[PDB]
């Protein structure tokens, strides 16, 4: 049911969309906090569609999107598993994320760099979900190290304070 | 206590800080500058589908599932067979 | 009482991107137009059997057309 | 966390049975005739219902039913309730089956000790 | 809201008017705690501490061994939170 | 932070600075208020007595045993305010306190907007250079006649002269840049 | 911003008063007690009991339950 | 491969003949295109390596480098336009030509069939480098640094000269192709046990091993930015390229004659990584980072398992690009700060917002963040080392923890914290500084998309 | 994920609403001053303490009784259960100090 | 070296007392506070042996010229200021004595580890016999060899 | 927007109180509704057997000797 596969690939594309908007000059013109909050909202709905599927009948989908290196015997490829652990968590995580970004807009209001803060939060979500749905462990590693680095960037948001740096 | 002179330095330098902060204030005009939902949910979608139904689907072992968890007495659409039912356990006693 | 917010000069770290994000996007889009239109209208080839003595040329063994344009014209 | 632990660790021993090796006396230590347990589901039925190996118990048969009524009745996740009671019950009836086997092994070992003092 | 001086001014005045030792009908900015209000040095530690708890910040020791006019407290507090 | 540190500490400032740490470390133990306000006016009593000891030796023997009583009867997690050392919000909004000598490298385009801002900024920079001479001279003409020098700096003492070494106590990045 | 009359605050009628009386027994005067009065003075005067928080809204919650149970 | 080379030579005529004002753009613009011609070598649609002609060849191991050697000349000439813009118009045209000759020589060395062609060109690269370090070196100690860089390499070099002339008599030609398809199996004598050391030692010296790496910290410290980029990105890797092509012969001895170096390197990796942890000079810390991340390479070119070699080729190209990026940004801080001290200049992101993003990505490349060729490289060397002895993970495991600590400390005490009160005000970032960086990282992002190209011969 | 996220944003609300006070010691009687967060806080607190018929209850007691029924370290079994009582205790600590107590926040209220 | 004479830079261990008082000027210290690091030839040289106290307990309110190093301009820097910086090692007095800390922490650790051992010795297990799986303990399905049948493991009622 | 208050009980908006009582009351409606419909919080619904009342015939305890 492509509806299932496409949905699992689509959540990643929709969440990556806020990241490259800030890459281009477009974010100055639209509102980044409102736009990001809406897209996570839509990602949660997109996540719900596979969740209902899995409930209908228990099917687990391994999706090998891109090949990265043959590396002789050990071929390396980008694979997202859609086992019960992955899609159940994907839905719960985005709901929490949808909650926090709205909270973030109120909490960090008056921060001069709200847009960068929202940007890193979604990058965290992208690494976290990659960590969730990772078939080969190399991708699991990309997620494991990836949340570590962005946590470093986000724990010490206020770099000036040495306590945050420590 | 406040050394007489120390309270004339803090007297005066506070007076200057008050002027600096006034000057920091921006004059009017100071800043002189010189459904869509479907947009990024549908447009991204068509592409993904294009990719998943015409590359992945086409290539071997790219989207693999598990079985459909057939239960006793439920029919198999593709072959036409009807799964044989279980035995008649009469334990009850619930 | 809007107050002036001192900030590091931000033109030099913004003039850069309008130039880097531009001259990549300058030659980048005509490429992307090229990869897409070729891949759409011309298309990758389909594999076949060497027909009893065709002795196919160097370009004949590659799939993507512009990937065998370079091969036929230059290698 | 029952009193069984007290009896074994504290105070007495060699009476309270060992958790491991619970089935340690002949299947018939005075049990005249005992029909081996019965498995309703065919080894295949389970394999076709993709029941997790662990869940392939002697209640596997009532499970398959639950799972049936959970795929069917999909939008309604609150209506396969009788099926769950049944499975659970089947699970209890074997939970107590296990309880009875453990108590039987306890008592039998006691028999040995009682018989022991008959000795001398 | 941001702290306007004429407010901070009243707030520091107010709290003192609630300290029993300091007369409520004389405390007048520029009435030095010790030589006018006649308060013990031990008191001034507290008077400051009240202010540190009315305005929510800590007046450092060295800068607070001198908050004796009941006004120094009103400009020092304001100078601290940048109130022009 | 503003005034300069004294060289040695007196007896008083050591006693009177315990009255602060002590009472403030008694409000971590007495989380409530009525209990606190009670258990604290009882503290002053402790300091109130032994106030008139004239026997310095004794006084410095009550102080030395007070600060050990205190060290062993202190709260591990006291109530330290935000914006104070150690506790949160201390260096939080320092990432946004740029040092103001940076608006001098702005592109003529950026400074094009915000026009009156730089018109007043150029006035203040004229003030700064217009007095460095009278200031440093003051700082020197009033220099110590002995090696005893404290970090205290002099006031103005004449009209028009700007109380010295002032460019960075005034023109300080604002506390909450936000 | 106007500020409540300093006089309004008084220690009687609040837990500070009982602390005040025992302190008076020792002979201490409890000087800053008046400042700490608005804590107990009004609005925030009522004692808050732990069941009250855990049971907040229980009254309607059960009222809602009964009705639903009926239908 | 004479387009990657002849057009290069012609750069020299252009640096000299061209106008003083236009000399910089003619040279930088043209070598960017010289890099584009270099990309043609990557077209290998078959296993048979490309023997262009008798003396000039390019196989998977050399090709990934020749392109890097051609790529950095543009960048080197862009990073040294500032310092060296205070010169007399004939000192510049000398520096530009010196940089040009390095890649002419380095392109040939990496693209050489005869091993002694490697030696002559190999040891020639010291002449251009020593001039770049000594003549334009800012500190009083570059005369010393130059001596260290010349003697450590030279004393290692003459043993290799004797060894290669020795194998030519033993086998009859130093042609890497033949030497490979011919039976040269050393016989584990005491003498051979020396031959092996003679051939590997010269390569092991310029690839700083723990025992002889003191030359690299001293050299990069006072070397100008262009010299430090060349030493870290291409010069040190000359030693690795040599070890890959020379151990085709001396096949049996390295099975047991490697233990000494392997242990020297892995313990060395830990200590070199650790002293980075408290070194006040930023250029000093990057240099020891370079020693440790190169100590991993000599421990993969000696275990000799397919993956090692592949890990080595990945890491060498990747670390080359990353190190330069770090040395290039270190210079940008040095020129405005005017001091190499790490403790000064705190808080720069507050004043140089983007350079800090480049600093962050460079550090994440420095430590092993996963969607990077840098990690793939270490992951592979780590695997083989584990195969050699499961215990190796402990030592290659203390290095990973230390590498994370110093990489982030460079970001934490240079690009975060409160701003320095008033150092000479730090003028904003030039677009050249930022591009010189972008030019380093954009290729690091592109190579990570398709790691196969820098995958090695194995 | 659901309840812990709630409690932290609940305190986000209290910290931001108060003058950035992050200490339970100076924060009190939020129940009357801010019923909306206090209501959310106790809902979250009870879920954390596994109140019957709330999200913690469906999964948490399954885990508890799993322990009480498996073969396990005696030291592990005893600590996990008192750990559960401790979760109620600190949960109690937060609502008593943060919500049900006379207010101790700084005097101006916004 | 802009404006730095060798005599304004460090030197060798101050042997004679006049040299110990000359160095103390170089380092802007009081001549009676310059206590050269012990002469054991490990390189310290004349560098002052300043108290080993971290910048953490330097008065956190005073306007330190270098704010973040909590160090003024000119004051002799400590040899290991790369370790005692606020972002690293602390040496800040602790309400509980250090020994008391080390003993208590490890005591806890040990008692726990031990108790966990008392546990493994005496486990907690309900009065339940072993679970019974059908067929031959699922021999074939646990992936057992189809050809070789296993010794039947039978489970009887009650 | 609301107004800062000094030493007084912050005025509360209609909505603040109603939403707060709403969320809490639904919590209690749900706890009560489920308790009535599904009271298996206590006893589950399967009773523990008394392991000590199993006739020795039940367990196969042979007649001693
Ligand atoms: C699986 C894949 C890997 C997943 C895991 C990856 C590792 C974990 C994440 C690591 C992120 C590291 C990081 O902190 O970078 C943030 C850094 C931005 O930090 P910042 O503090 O906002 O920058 C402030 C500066 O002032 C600059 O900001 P500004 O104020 O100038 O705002 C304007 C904006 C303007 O943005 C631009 O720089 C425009 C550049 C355009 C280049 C292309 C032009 C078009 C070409 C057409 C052909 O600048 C930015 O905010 C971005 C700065 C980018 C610096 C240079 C980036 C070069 C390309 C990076 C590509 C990364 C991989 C692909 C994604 O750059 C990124 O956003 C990198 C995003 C990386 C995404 C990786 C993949 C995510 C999952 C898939
Ligand atoms: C209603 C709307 C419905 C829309 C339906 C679709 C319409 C459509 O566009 O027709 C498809 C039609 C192509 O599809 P097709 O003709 O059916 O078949 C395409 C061929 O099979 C294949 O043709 P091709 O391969 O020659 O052309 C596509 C190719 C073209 O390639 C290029 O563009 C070369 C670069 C040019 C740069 C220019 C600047 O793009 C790629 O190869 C992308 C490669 C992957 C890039 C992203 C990075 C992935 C790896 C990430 C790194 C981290 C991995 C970690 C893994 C960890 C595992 C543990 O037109 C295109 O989409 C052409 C796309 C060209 C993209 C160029 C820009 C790429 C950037
Ligand atoms: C992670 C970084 C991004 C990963 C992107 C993966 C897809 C890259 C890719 O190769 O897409 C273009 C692909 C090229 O064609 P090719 O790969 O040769 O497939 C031929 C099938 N017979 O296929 C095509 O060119 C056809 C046109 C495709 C256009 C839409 C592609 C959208 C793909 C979205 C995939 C999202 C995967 C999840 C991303 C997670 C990011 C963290
Ligand atoms: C000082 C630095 C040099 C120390 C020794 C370096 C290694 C030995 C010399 C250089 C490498 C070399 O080629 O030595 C091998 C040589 C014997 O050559 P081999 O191929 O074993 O011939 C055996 C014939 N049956 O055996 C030798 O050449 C021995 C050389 C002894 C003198 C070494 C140089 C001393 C310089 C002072
Ligand atoms: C060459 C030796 C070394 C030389 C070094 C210096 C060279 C400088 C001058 C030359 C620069 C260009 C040449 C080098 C880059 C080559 C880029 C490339 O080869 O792209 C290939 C890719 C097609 O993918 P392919 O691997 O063919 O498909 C796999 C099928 N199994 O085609 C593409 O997909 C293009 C996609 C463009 C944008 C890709 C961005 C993807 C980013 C993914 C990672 C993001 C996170 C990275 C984190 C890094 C942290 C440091
Ligand atoms: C909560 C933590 C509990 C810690 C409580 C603590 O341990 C117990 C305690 O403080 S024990 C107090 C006794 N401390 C003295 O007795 C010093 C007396 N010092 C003098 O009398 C001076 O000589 C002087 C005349 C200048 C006073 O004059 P002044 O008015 O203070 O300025």
């Amino acid at each position: 049911m492509n509806i299932f596969t496409t949905s699992i690939l689509l959540i990643f594309i929709l969440l990556l969309s806020p990241i490259l908007i800030s890459m281009s000059n477009l974010i100055k013109h639209i509102n980044f906090p409102l736009y990001t909050t809406t897209s996570i909202k839509f990602s949660f709905i997109i996540s719900l569609l596979p969740l209902l599927m899995f409930f209908h009948n228990n099917m687990e989908y391994m999706i090998t999107t891109w090949h990265w290196v043959t590396m002789n015997s050990m071929e390396l490829k980008m694979s997202f598993k859609t086992d019960f652990f992955s899609i159940l968590f994907t839905s719960v995580a985005l709901f929490v994320t949808w909650s926090i970004m709205q909270f973030s807009s109120w909490y960090m209001h008056s921060d001069p760099n709200i847009n960068r803060f929202i940007k890193y939060l979604t990058l965290f979500l992208i690494t976290m979900l990659i960590l969730t749905s990772a078939n080969n462990m190399f991708q699991l590693f990309i997620g494991w190290e990836g949340v570590g680095i962005m946590s470093f960037l986000l724990i010490g948001w206020w770099y000036g304070r040495t306590d945050a740096n420590t | 206590g406040y050394t007489p002179d120390e309270k004339l330095r803090l007297q005066q330098l506070r007076e200057l800080r008050r002027r600096w902060l006034k000057d920091q204030e921006l004059s009017p005009r100071e800043p002189v500058l010189p459904l869509f939902a479907v947009s990024h949910v549908l447009i991204p979608m068509w592409f993904v589908h294009y990719y998943v139904k015409y590359h992945m689907a086409t290539k071997p072992y790219t989207i693999v599932s598990s079985k459909p968890r057939i239960f006793p007495g439920d029919t198999i659409l593709e072959t036409g067979e009807v799964i044989p039912p279980m035995r008649d356990f009469p334990d009850q006693h619930h | 009482k809007r107050l002036f917010v001192v900030k590091p000069s931000l033109y030099y770290d913004a003039r850069f991107l309008r130039l880097m994000k531009f001259y990549l996007m300058l030659t980048g889009i005509p490429v992307i137009i090229g990869i897409t239109l070729v891949n759409i209208f011309i298309g990758e080839a389909e594999l076949a059997e060497i027909p009893e003595g065709y002795i196919p040329e160097h370009w004949e063994y590659y799939k993507h057309p512009i990937s065998r344009w370079i091969a036929r014209n230059f290698y | 966390m029952g009193a069984h632990l007290t009896r074994r660790y504290l105070w007495d021993a060699s009476v309270e049975p060992d958790p491991e090796k619970i089935p340690s006396f002949p299947p018939d230590l005075g049990f005249p005739e005992r029909k081996e347990r019965v498995m309703v589901a065919t080894q295949q039925e389970m394999m076709d219902a993709q029941l997790t190996l662990q869940q392939r118990d002697y209640c596997a048969h009532y499970l398959i039913r639950l799972l049936k009524c959970k795929r069917d009745s999909f939008p309604n996740f609150l209506a396969c309730k009788h099926e769950q009671h049944d499975w659970d019950y089947c699970e209890h009836l074997d939970y107590v089956k296990r309880m009875k086997e453990f108590e039987r092994e306890r008592r039998l070992l006691q028999r040995k000790k009682r018989r022991a003092l008959k000795e001398a | 809201p941001p702290l306007t001086l004429d407010g901070i001014k009243d707030r520091v005045l107010y709290v003192l008017k609630l300290y029993d030792k300091i007369d409520p009908e004389k405390l007048s900015v520029n009435s030095h705690f010790m030589k006018d209000l006649g308060l013990d040095s031990l008191d001034q530690v507290e008077i400051i501490m009240a202010m540190e708890d009315e305005f929510g910040f800590e007046i450092p020791d060295i800068d607070a061994e001198k908050l004796m006019c009941p006004q120094e407290i009103v400009d020092y507090i304001a100078d601290k939170k940048d109130v022009y | 932070a503003f005034c300069a540190p004294p060289a040695y500490l007196t007896h008083q400032q050591k006693v009177l600075r315990l009255y602060k740490r002590a009472l403030r470390h008694l409000e971590s133990w007495c989380i409530h208020r009525d209990k606190y306000r009670y258990f604290a006016c009882l503290m002053r009593a402790r300091f109130e007595e032994h106030k008139n000891e004239k026997d310095m030796m004794r006084a410095t023997q009550l102080l030395r045993e007070a600060e050990e009583e205190f060290w062993q009867n202190q709260h591990p997690q006291p109530y330290i305010f935000p914006d104070s050392p150690g506790g949160t919000s201390f260096e939080r909004y320092e990432c946004y306190k740029v040092p103001e000598w940076c608006l001098d490298y702005w592109h003529p385009s950026e400074k094009a907007m915000y026009p009156d801002y730089f018109s007043k900024r150029e006035q203040w920079k004229k003030l700064r250079m217009e007095s460095w001479d009278r200031e440093v001279k003051q700082l020197q003409e009033e220099t110590s006649p002995d090696g005893i020098m404290t970090e205290a700096l002099p006031p103005a003492r004449r009209e028009g002269d700007l109380p010295p070494l002032w460019w960075h106590i005034v023109t300080r990045p604002r506390e909450r840049p936000t | 911003m106007e500020l409540p009359d300093y006089r309004q605050w008084k220690i009687e009628g609040t837990p500070l008063e009982t602390v005040q009386k025992k302190l008076a027994a020792r002979g201490l005067r409890d000087p800053w007690a008046r400042n700490e009065a608005w804590r107990y003075m009004g609005g925030f005067a009522g004692n808050i009991t732990f069941p009250s928080v855990i049971l907040k809204g229980f009254k309607w919650g059960f009222a809602a339950f009964v009705v639903a149970l009926g239908a | 491969m004479l387009k990657i080379i002849l057009p290069s030579l012609m750069l020299l005529p252009l640096t000299w003949l061209s106008s003083p004002k236009k000399t910089w753009t003619n040279v930088t613009s043209y070598s960017f295109l010289i890099s584009l011609t270099s990309l043609t070598l990557l077209w290998q649609t078959d296993e048979n390596y490309k023997n262009f002609s008798n003396m000039f060849s390019s196989d998977p191991l050399s090709t990934p480098l020749i392109i890097l050697t051609a790529w950095l000349l543009p960048l080197m000439l862009m990073a040294s336009q500032n310092h060296l813009k205070k010169d007399n118009n004939v000192l510049q045209k000398l520096y530009i030509s010196m940089l040009i000759s390095l890649q002419i020589l380095l392109i040939m060395t990496f693209s050489a069939t005869e091993l002694i062609m490697f030696y002559i060109l190999f040891e020639a690269t010291l002449i251009p480098t020593l001039i770049i370090i000594t003549r334009w070196g800012n500190q009083t100690e570059r005369l010393n640094a130059g001596i260290y860089f010349l003697f450590y390499t030279l004393i290692g070099s003459i043993p290799l000269l004797i060894a290669l002339i020795l194998i030519q008599n033993h086998v009859g030609t130093l042609n890497l192709m033949i030497l490979s398809f011919t039976t040269h199996t050393l016989d584990a004598s005491w003498s051979n046990n020396l031959l092996w050391l003679a051939c590997m030692m010269a390569f092991l010296i310029k690839m700083p091993l723990y025992g002889v790496h003191l030359w690299l910290p001293k050299a990069h410290v006072e070397a100008p930015i262009a010299g430090s980029m060349i030493l870290a990105a291409i010069l040190l890797k000359l030693g690795s390229y040599g070890m890959i092509r020379i151990s085709i012969i001396l096949d049996p001895l390295t099975k047991y004659m490697a233990y000494p170096f392997i242990l020297l390197s892995l313990w060395g990796m830990i200590m070199t990584s650790s002293i980075c942890l408290r070194q006040t000079d930023l250029k000093s810390l990057i240099a020891y980072s370079s020693v440790s991340h190169m100590a991993l390479v000599i421990a993969s070119i000696m275990i000799q398992t397919p993956w090692s070699f592949m890990g080595a080729t990945m890491l060498m190209i990747a670390h080359g690009l990353t190190s330069s990026l770090l040395f290039c940004l270190a210079n940008s801080n040095y020129e405005r700060i005017h001091s190499r001290t790490m403790i000064m200049a705190r808080g720069l992101q507050m004043v140089f917002p983007l350079m800090a993003t480049w600093w962050l990505m460079a550090s994440l490349a420095n430590l092993a963040l996963p969607p990077s060729i840098n990690l793939m490289g270490e992951l592979f060397i780590t695997m083989s080392l584990f195969s050699w002895s499961n215990f190796t993970i402990i030592l290659m495991g203390i290095n990973i923890i230390i590498t994370g600590m110093y990489s982030m400390y460079m970001i934490i005490t240079t690009q975060r914290g409160k701003l320095t009160n008033h150092m000479i005000n730090l003028q904003p970032s030039h677009t050249r500084e930022l591009t010189l960086m972008a030019l380093h990282m954009i290729p690091l992002i592109l190579l990570t998309t398709s790691p196969k190209l820098i995958t090695g011969l194995t | 994920a659901f309840f812990k996220a709630m409690l932290f944003m609940c305190s986000g609300s209290i910290i931001h609403s108060l003058a950035d006070e992050q200490d339970i010691r100076k924060m009190g009687n939020i129940t009357k001053i801010m019923p909306f967060t206090s209501s959310c806080l106790v809902i979250g607190s009870l879920a954390l303490t596994g109140m019957p018929f709330l999200t913690g209850f469906y999964s948490k007691d399954l885990i508890i009784e799993a322990i009480n029924t498996c073969n396990t370290n005696a030291w592990a079994l005893l600590i996990t259960l008192i750990a559960t009582s401790m979760t109620a205790m600190y949960s109690m600590r937060i609502i008593y100090f943060v919500t049900m107590t006379k207010p101790r926040f700084p005097p101006l209220i916004s | 070296a802009f404006h730095m004479t060798k005599d304004m830079l460090p030197g060798s261990y101050p042997r004679t007392p006049e040299e110990r008082a000359a160095a103390a000027k170089k380092y802007n210290m009081r001549v009676e506070d310059y206590e050269p690091y012990p002469d054991d030839g490990m390189g310290y040289g004349d560098y002052p042996m300043l108290p080993n106290r971290s910048q953490h307990e330097r008065d956190p309110w005073y306007q330190w010229d270098h704010s973040e190093l909590r160090m003024n301009w000119g004051e002799p820097i400590h040899w290991d200021l790369d370790m005692y910086i606020r972002n690293r090692v602390d040496t800040s007095p602790t309400p509980v004595s250090w020994d008391v800390m080390c003993k208590h922490l490890f005591g806890f650790v040990a008692f726990m580890v031990f108790m966990f051992w008392v546990g493994h010795v005496f486990p907690s297990y309900q009065p339940v016999g072993p679970k019974q799986y059908p067929y031959n303990n699922l021999y074939l399905e646990r992936g057992g060899d189809p050809t070789k049948e296993p010794e039947p493991v039978v489970h009887y009622d009650i | 927007h609301i107004q800062p208050r000094y030493r007084e009980f912050p005025q509360l908006t209609r909505s603040q109180v109603i939403q707060g009582e709403f969320l809490s009351s639904l919590m209690w409606f749900w706890i009560l509704w489920r308790f009535w419909h599904d009271s298996d919080a206590v006893l589950g619904h399967f009773s523990y057997p008394d392991p000590s009342q199993w006739t020795d015939e039940e367990l196969g305890i042979p007649p001693d000797d």
